[PDB]
């Protein structure tokens, strides 16, 4: 133990200290195997003219007819996939994914929260049957194959709002932990002629190229909402991207795993053809909460909030008839707002009794 | 035909029936039966859940005023 | 009410050990219909059980029975308040070693319980006890029919797990009917409640004997070869020297009648050098 | 986008009680929201507020900005009224 105190009193820093250096160096291979790079052009495949020559247009600009790398799945490189090309011998790189709309990007990759099944509350037999009709295609295909029918294409979630149809459709895309992509069905209609069209093409082609997807367009009868012949524009136009929704969904082209949900608070104004079977299979009534319903979700959603005492539900559900959903959840947080008024850590009973007063009263 | 045996169901009286119903209704209430056994879990279908499916299928109600009859 | 029932109690015990059925059961008859109304918490508790409990110690299956009908009929029960009942009932009448008050008490449980509740795992324990009473009197189908009539499917209270291993109940006393097809259709819709039975129990050796023998009379041997050889496999058979050649023979002699396919040489050739069957070389050889 | 919007509570007059509103409606919440998290609830997130055209809420927002000392974003709804699609 002469000079070997800890470690002869230099290679503590030595040894991992100042190799540092060498995480540094790691660094500078990095930079070094980044420079001898070049970049490559980015482009469609337009058509496979043999087996090694393809026409490929870049983008935004000329068209070139060239091979590909000698190592490549061409029988993935089919028309309108987005390739890479050398800058120089302008060949087949690598395919890339395909470009994907920038609204539809924004509407995909919106987290859903990871939100559980407990937090819904008194649905239990709609719930039941949203994941049969959604999730069970998507966990046991075979249990539907070997029965002996085709799993189904999507369901409608048609009920007054604020009845949790969004959350609903929320939980089942958490509990897949598979892609969503939450669509409102106002929010896709456009002044320009053929965008709205186009944009639930770009939805759904995203959709069969992210398998399994779950497609949430939620507030459909802004879209489905009938045809009618009184020929004026915006209507119209609005008659034009019902079909293509209904062509995306059950047309001529049809649909692997994408499972899509709708909802609205206007079943009856829907289109026939979207009402037909088919496109949309069943049809779910998440209806306001029932007096066991209420206590459900007023219990579900007091979690959080911290009690003190003596905190019952069955008061609030009688006293709070007629609400729905996220007015629950509202008396629940105006509760705890309440809390801080007279400066509390805690809640107790007349705060909430006076909560769901001042909630119903906005009700009025 | 793909579908396994109904077990001696009354499909043609089904057919029968005199509804207003296009091959996708068909198509549903085949496959709607298909669900309704799987919640019961049972393989073959019969009468009950076939039953509870052509209902479920051409609901219709008619929620009509009944001075517009 | 309930310091009525509470100060009654007392009372109504010295009363009953007197028999007198009939004032007891109106004086009870009226406080479990005010707190009925009421909505009571404790005390319909404390009068449902007592009441119960009076008409089983003073042995009277008849005053027992109108006091479900009664209730069963009458309206605004509470669902626990039936719940304690059925399962007191129960309670009192596994212990009993009566046949014919046993049969007709089953026969009560069976009828009341139309609108089945989360108690009905302790009523699946009086259909099991029920299953032992047709095992020992002969009945085989109606056996089947009437403890399936007690489902799994729509029971839905607290995941089925081992508990509610009554689905291998319904393919056992179906194997005792020899109606195979029940067992694969339960095993198919097994898949809401996970593909396999909870690992590391002892129910392997009932649900995979089941399994051998269904195939068996079959006459499928390949299945029942990857059977045997995960029955050679488990820890649990690897007890008592015994026991492992014993099963060994059996698998081995289960694994030679088979015929020839890909997966199967997939599986020989993952079990030839397995360093278990060497304390007995003839089934080796 | 405004930084300084030069107020001091001293140019708005004759919201006393719309001012206490206001600052427990945003800067409080915002100084304490650590008791907002020991109460285990999220804090509010706006504010709806009301009167006649010409009742004076862009500058009592301005004061908001200027007593808070934050950044001050700002949008008109007759401004949103038109330009079609994109408000959004
Ligand atoms: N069982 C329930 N029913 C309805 N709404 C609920 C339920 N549980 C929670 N919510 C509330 O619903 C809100 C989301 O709106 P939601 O009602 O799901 O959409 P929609 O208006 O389409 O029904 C959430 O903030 C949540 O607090
Ligand atoms: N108490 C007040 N103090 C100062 N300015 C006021 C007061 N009340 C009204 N105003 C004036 O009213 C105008 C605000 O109008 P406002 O209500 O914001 O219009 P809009 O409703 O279109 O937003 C400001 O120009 C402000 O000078």
């Amino acid at each position: 133990l002469l000079e070997h105190k800890e470690i002869d009193g230099r290679l503590k820093e030595l040894r991992e200290q100042l190799k540092e250096l060498t995480k540094q160096y790691e660094k500078s291979e990095n930079d070094l195997k980044a420079l001898q790079s070049v970049g490559q052009i980015v482009g469609e495949v337009l058509k496979q003219l043999t087996e090694e020559k393809f026409i490929v247009k870049a983008t935004n600009g000329p068209r070139y007819v060239v091979g590909c790398r000698r190592q490549l799945d061409k029988s993935k490189l089919k028309p309108g996939t987005r390739v890479a090309l050398d800058m120089t011998t302008l060949t087949i790189m690598r395919y890339l994914p395909r470009e994907v709309d920038p609204l539809v990007y924004n509407m995909s990759h919106e987290d859903p929260g990871n939100v559980s099944y407990s937090e819904i509350g008194g649905l239990s037999e709609q719930i039941r049957e949203l994941r049969e009709v959604i999730e069970l295609p998507l966990t046991n295909p075979e249990l539907f194959q070997r029965v002996g029918i085709i799993p189904p294409k999507g369901c409608l979630l048609y009920g007054p709002p604020g009845t949790g149809k969004t959350l609903l459709a929320r939980a089942v895309a958490s509990q897949l932990d598979c892609n969503f992509l939450k669509v409102v069905s106002s929010s896709i209609v456009d002044k320009y002629i053929g965008e709205s069209a186009r944009l639930i093409r770009e939805m759904f082609n995203y959709a069969r190229d992210h398998q399994p997807c779950i497609i949430f367009m939620d507030e459909i009868d802004a879209i489905g909402g009938r045809r009618f012949s009184e020929g004026t524009s915006a209507d119209r136009e609005i008659q034009r991207t019902l079909m293509e929704l209904l062509n995306q969904m059950d047309g001529f082209d049809t649909l692997h795993r994408v499972k899509m949900i709708m909802a609205t608070n206007r079943p009856d104004t829907l289109d026939p053809a979207l009402l037909r079977p088919g496109r949309l299979d069943r049809k779910i009534h998440i209806d306001l909460p029932n007096e066991q319903a209420r206590l459900d979700i007023l219990k579900i959603h007091a979690g959080p909030i911290t009690k003190h005492g003596e905190i019952d539900y069955e008061a609030i559900v009688k006293l709070s008839d007629g609400f729905n959903g996220a007015d629950l959840r509202n008396v629940c947080t105006e509760a705890g707002m309440f809390a801080i008024r007279a400066d509390h850590d805690f809640v107790v009973q007349e705060d909430f009794m006076k909560a769901v007063r001042k909630v119903a009263d906005s009700k009025k | 035909s793909k579908m396994n045996l109904s077990e001696e169901v009354d499909l043609e009286d089904y057919v029968a029936r005199p509804d207003k119903i296009s091959g996708a209704d068909i198509n549903s209430i085949c496959q709607e039966s298909g669900m309704l056994a799987v919640r019961e879990n049972r393989y073959i279908v019969l009468a009950k859940d076939f039953e509870k499916a052509y209902k479920t299928v051409i609901k219709k109600d008619e929620q009509e005023h009944e001075f517009y009859k | 009410y309930s310091a009525t029932v509470d100060q009654r109690l007392p009372e109504c015990a010295k009363l009953a050990k007197e028999g007198r059925l009939q004032e007891v059961i109106e004086t009870l008859l009226s406080l479990e219909k005010q707190t009925r109304t009421a909505s009571d918490m404790v005390s319909t508790s404390r009068i449902l059980v007592a009441v119960v409990k009076m008409c089983y110690e003073a042995k009277e299956w008849d005053l027992l029975n109108e006091n479900i009908m009664l209730l069963s009929k009458r309206r605004s029960q509470l669902k626990q308040a039936v719940a304690k009942m059925v399962q007191q009932c129960c309670t009192y009448v596994e212990e009993i070693t009566d046949l014919p008050i046993k049969l007709r008490l089953i026969d009560t449980l069976r009828m009341v319980t139309e609108g089945k509740i989360y108690v009905e795992i302790e009523r699946a324990r009086l259909t099991k006890t029920l299953a032992t009473i047709k095992e020992q009197n002969g009945d085989v189908k109606e056996a089947a029919s009437i403890l399936q009539e007690l489902q799994v499917e729509t029971y839905g209270s607290m995941e089925k797990k081992e508990r509610v291993e009554f689905i291998l109940e319904q393919m056992r006393l179906c194997l005792a009917v020899k109606d195979y097809i029940r067992t694969q259709i339960i095993s198919k819709k097994i898949n809401t409640k996970f593909f396999q039975e909870e690992n590391t129990e002892k129910l392997k050796l009932k649900y995979y004997n089941l399994m051998i023998q269904l195939d068996q009379h079959e006459g499928s041997y390949l299945s029942i070869c990857k059977h045997y050889r995960a029955i050679y496999d488990t820890p649990c058979i690897q007890a008592e020297s015994e026991k492992w050649q014993q099963a060994l023979k059996s698998v081995v002699l289960y694994v030679i009648l088979a015929p020839f396919d890909n997966e199967q040489s997939d599986l020989v050739h993952r079990i030839s050098g397995d360093k278990k069957l060497e304390e007995i070389p003839k089934y080796k050889d | 986008v405004d930084e300084r919007p030069t107020e001091q509570y001293s140019d708005i007059g004759g919201l006393d009680k719309q001012i206490q509103e206001l600052v427990e409606a945003i800067v409080l919440p915002m100084n304490h929201k650590e008791k907002f998290e020991n109460l285990g609830i999220q804090p509010p997130k706006g504010v709806l507020m009301y009167g006649p055209p010409g009742t004076g809420k862009t500058l009592l927002a301005r004061a908001c900005a200027a007593q808070t000392k934050a950044t001050f974003l700002k949008l008109a709804g007759p401004q949103l009224v038109q330009m079609f699609i994109g408000d959004g």
